[PDB]
């Protein structure tokens, strides 16, 4: 299971529900764009 | 080099007694990212005892450091998991190993 919390721009930040990138799924931290973290690891560029 | 670090913590006092079977759920994947299995997927509870050659003795030695009810990322050292050939097909050669185990029950 997937939460995250963080902050994202307005435009640069577009999640469709869908493929997205890597391995799919991507939130509010896998977006360059935006800045989040899932618990015990961070998240920017989708790279943990 | 067995690293356990904590996904999430589970009690700290328990932990794997000698010579006694491990309920365990285990998410393993490569490195870069491809994930190969999944206990999940198979939908039942992976069972190995303590003390025997039958899984990596890498993985026996972070369940060992594991606790009852505690999950945890673990990287294995490819020299301890298929160093010199890997499982054919499944793991490359001189790659290294990245799981994730769940010791539900001691029973």
């Amino acid at each position: 299971t997937h939460l995250r919390v963080g902050w994202a721009l307005t435009e640069g930040y577009s999640p469709y529900p869908g493929g997205g990138e890597g391995w799919g799924g991507n939130g509010v931290g896998d977006d360059l764009y935006s800045y989040g973290f899932d618990g015990l690891h961070l998240w920017t560029g989708h790279v943990a | 080099g067995v690293e356990i670090e904590t996904i999430s913590p589970g009690d700290g006092r328990t932990f794997p007694k000698k010579g006694q079977t491990c309920v365990v759920h285990y998410t393993g994947m490569l490195q870069n990212g491809k994930k190969f299995d999944s206990s999940r997927d198979r939908n039942k509870p992976f069972k190995f005892r303590i003390g025997k050659q039958e899984v990596i003795k890498g993985f026996e030695e972070g369940a060992a450091q594991m606790s009852l009810g505690q999950r945890a990322k673990l990287t294995c050292t490819p020299d301890v998991a298929y160093g010199a050939t890997g499982h054919p097909g499944v793991i490359p050669p001189n790659a290294t190993l990245i799981f994730d185990v769940e010791l539900l029950n001691l029973e």
